């Protein structure tokens, strides 16, 4: 759909450089990404860096598919997410599924927390292994955030990032949303900046 | 998939896949004008030598035979075809 | 099926599946038919009024379904992307 | 080897389609097949089917319907006289009406009921549902 | 000179055509050096669908080589000395009947003279200088039947435009169906 | 899968489908005849001239550059050699086998290997029968080898 400022503007190399993105994994390149800019000669995979705009912001429009956002999730099994996926639910639509995910919740009419989707998502695809198979199932549509690592047979998507620790599983959903919202809802079209931090988004307590 | 144009995939699926499959069959070898850096000459040499070839004549050397492609000289511009 | 003298001579005619012009045979549970749907032009959902399509049991067993209509409503008339004929 | 050609391919067809493949591709292209499948088609079982030719002997895809029932190879290819296909089709086609058992002639790589206005007979390939 | 460069003796369209042969061999040196003994069979005209024509030669044979060494001038000067007109090259190739059965022996038939050959050939010398890369056939419901003739993506502009008129020149001369297509 | 073990190897040349020209190549086809008529008498086998034929010069095959394929071209030129290259090679295996037999009555690995090849060769000898292209009865002979070729 080309537009026009969704393109980097005066700030998209200053902020993710305190945080850690463009960042791969150790000795480990899973053949299953386009989703690595090279590869350096002392230590590690400089994940393509152009190309997470391309298949964590297919990723906002097949959803724009929600008419009703609490169906819009996150979902989660971790300790630093339990603060941005629980979240994702708050800012906007969707049951929190961080911790109890649920099981079954996607299989299978049996249970308590109730499910019933048409493209749910999912941080850790190592945590996260039932939006895989709760779809490999029946029908219904996923979406992993694929780092150098994440089977992607029937996530039919790409999702990157980096979690070897630190902020970036929670401080990425915030793009998926943000910007799944500027088609659709209640915001705003250069700029007139956006009243939080990514420095609210990080821990609650250790 | 239930169902896909086998006719012409992506370029992709083809680079990988493989040489007897893309369908129709194609090498992946390809000839390659040297210039050792003495003379002008130029050489048409084969990515897969088997043979090192002298050149032109200069008695010079080339191109080792390995497994599947020459390791080449240093000098050698080696501009493909 | 009909008699000598255009008499329709049976108990009924089979539904099929729609992308799969296999047969649906009475006692399939698995089994679905869709009813999406149509905008007007407006955030309104069209009533009385929708689309069809049809699945087996057949497929749900295999994954397929997701893909098989992700074919078609973007072959249809309604959807744009996702999908591709030419993998 | 691949002792026999037709055999092989048809068989991967009455296997593409059971599965709901909507196609397929086969190898070894003859005429035979190119001819077999122009019988099929007049009769409503598959469709277009885009030879491809590579100066060899060469592949073919064949678009689906997804109708075929069943298309099996018979297979010596024995001999056959006009009155005795009358023992055939009672022994493979589920109906009469239907549904075309095939056979080899001289005109023809023809069904036996395109033989009747015809009236040959030699020897009985494949046959279709 | 020219009745000469006819091969055969008549004659009304060809005497033109030796004209505008004995023609360039006078005007350009440098082209007379190659064009001075490469003698023609006929012409024969042959319409395509938008109005324009299409200018028909027949080749002897042998040099097939001497026109294939200057073609890619020789039609240039041609198309611009003849309005519309598509100029072609092709070879005249003795196809033979297939023995019966009271059919004869004679001595055979030395396939590469069989309908398909030569088909394949008039093929290569519809188009030329392009080369054919990739062939491909369709058939359709009403045994239809049509060839996807594959081009490679470079050198067509040698020309393109011709194609529309392609198509039908591999029609009258066979009763046939032909398509292009530019690969990406 | 090979024809004696439990093997099921792939791996031939793909031919590149074009018939005419390389184009890329713009050189003459009598150009390589000559040439290989210059190698042969020197000492050649038709196997070996390609391989040396492609790594140096033009080429890509004969085959595209002339209208033949080497052997055909050497027979002509009368360079075939008596005899089908492929075979001069198999049966050299079998002396250079049975002299290795022989220094060394209790190796049976090699013993079978050497029937095995006795045999690659009838079958092929049979065939090099049939086409008028070794004079009839020609029959392999174990111990007739060594004044064949040296």
């Amino acid at each position: 759909s080309l537009p026009a400022t969704f393109d980097l503007t005066p700030e998209d190399a200053q902020l993710l450089l305190a945080a850690n993105t463009h960042l791969g994994a150790r000795n480990v390149q899973v053949h299953q990404e386009p989703y690595v800019f090279n590869a350096r000669p002392d230590g590690v995979h400089v994940i393509n860096v152009g190309k997470t705009w391309e298949k964590l912001v297919l990723a906002a429009r097949i959803i724009a598919a929600i008419p009703n956002p609490e169906d819009v999730v996150a979902i989660s099994s971790r300790t630093f997410g339990q603060r941005a996926v629980l979240k994702f639910a708050a800012h906007t639509g969707a049951t929190p599924i961080a911790g109890r995910f649920t099981p079954g919740s996607f299989t299978n009419y049996i249970t308590r927390s109730f499910k019933e989707p048409r493209l749910v998502i999912v941080t850790d695809p190592r945590s996260d292994a039932q939006a895989i198979k709760e779809a490999s199932y029946v029908n219904i549509p996923v979406i992993a955030l694929t780092d150098l690592d994440s089977p992607s047979e029937f996530v039919d998507v790409a999702i990157p990032c980096n979690n070897r620790g630190k902020h970036s599983i929670g401080l990425i959903w915030y793009l998926l949303a943000r910007e799944v919202l500027r088609l659709r809802g209640a915001l705003v079209d250069r700029t007139q900046p956006w009243s939080i931090m990514p420095d609210l988004y990080f821990y609650r307590d250790p | 998939v239930l169902v896909q144009d086998l006719l012409h995939p992506t370029a992709a699926s083809e680079a990988r896949k493989h040489k007897l499959k893309t369908l129709v069959q194609g090498p992946r070898s390809y000839f390659l004008d040297v210039k050792c850096p003495g003379c002008l000459n130029i050489t048409t040499v084969f990515s897969h030598a088997q043979t090192a070839v002298t050149c032109e004549s200069c008695s010079t050397i080339l191109c080792t035979p390995t497994g599947g492609k020459a390791k080449l000289s240093e000098g050698t511009s080696f501009r493909r075809k | 099926m009909e008699n000598d003298k255009g008499q329709l001579v049976e108990l009924y005619v089979p539904r099929k599946c729609s992308a799969t012009n296999r047969i649906i045979k009475a006692d399939d549970h698995a089994s679905v038919q869709i009813n999406v749907a149509k905008v007007d032009e407006e955030g309104r959902a069209i009533p009385g009024e929708y689309v069809t399509y049809a699945l087996s049991g057949y497929v749900r067993s295999r994954g397929e379904s997701d893909d098989s209509l992700n074919r078609l409503a973007q072959n249809d008339g309604l959807l744009k992307n996702v999908w591709s004929y030419s993998r | 080897t691949r002792s026999s050609v037709l055999a092989d391919a048809l068989n991967a067809i009455n296997n593409a389609e059971k599965t709901g493949k909507r196609q397929v591709l086969i190898r070894p292209s003859s005429k035979v097949i190119i001819k077999f499948l122009q019988v099929m088609q007049k009769h409503g079982y598959i469709g277009e089917f885009e030879y491809i030719d590579d100066h060899r002997s060469g592949k073919i895809v064949v678009q689906l319907n997804g109708r075929l029932n069943k298309c099996g190879v018979i297979s010596p290819r024995f001999n056959v006289k006009i009155g005795d296909i009358e023992k055939w089709t009672a022994n493979l086609l589920p109906a009469r009406q239907f549904g075309y058992v095939i056979l080899t002639t001289s005109a023809g790589i023809m069904d036996h009921e395109e033989a009747r206005r015809k009236h040959v007979s030699g020897k009985i390939l494949g046959f279709v549902y | 000179p020219q009745a000469k460069i006819l091969s055969q003796a008549p004659t009304e369209l060809e005497l033109q055509v030796a004209q505008a042969f004995v023609e360039l061999e006078n005007s350009s040196p440098e082209l007379k050096a190659e064009l001075r003994p490469l003698q023609f069979k006929s012409i024969r005209e042959i319409d395509v669908a938008g109005g324009k024509k299409a200018l028909a030669i027949f080749v002897p044979v042998p040099s097939l080589a001497g026109f294939h060494k200057v073609q890619t001038k020789l039609t240039r000067e041609l198309e611009k000395k003849f309005q519309d007109r598509h100029v072609i090259f092709l070879a005249e190739r003795r196809i033979l009947p297939k023995p019966s059965r009271t059919s004869r022996q004679v001595q055979k038939r030395p396939r590469s003279r069989t309908l398909t050959a030569v088909h394949d050939k008039i093929l290569e010398d519809l188009v030329f200088p392009t080369e054919i890369v990739g062939k491909r056939v369709r058939y359709l419901v009403g045994g239809n039947k049509i060839q996807k003739v594959l081009l490679d993506s470079k050198d067509v502009q040698q020309i393109d435009y011709k194609l529309e008129s392609f198509q039908a020149v591999y029609n009258k001369l066979t009763g046939k169906q032909i398509v292009f297509e530019i690969p990406s | 899968g090979r024809m004696h073990s439990a093997g099921k190897g792939i791996s031939s040349s793909a031919i590149p489908y074009s018939r005419n020209a390389p184009a890329w190549f713009k050189l003459s086809s009598e150009s390589v005849i000559e040439q290989i008529v210059k190698y042969a008498r020197k000492g050649l086998t038709p196997s070996q001239i390609g391989v040396l034929l492609r790594d140096a010069h033009g080429v890509t095959q004969a085959r595209v550059i002339t209208g033949n394929k080497i052997m055909r071209i050497l027979k002509s030129n009368g360079l075939a050699p008596e005899i089908p290259e492929d075979l001069y090679y198999l049966i050299k295996k079998a002396v250079s086998v049975r002299k290795h037999l022989e220094r060394n009555r209790k190796d049976k690995d090699a013993k079978f290997r050497l029937i095995l090849i006795e045999s690659r060769i009838h079958r092929l000898a049979r065939y090099y029968r049939t086409v008028a292209v070794l004079p009839p009865n020609w029959k392999y002979e174990s111990a007739t080898a060594s004044a064949l070729v040296n």
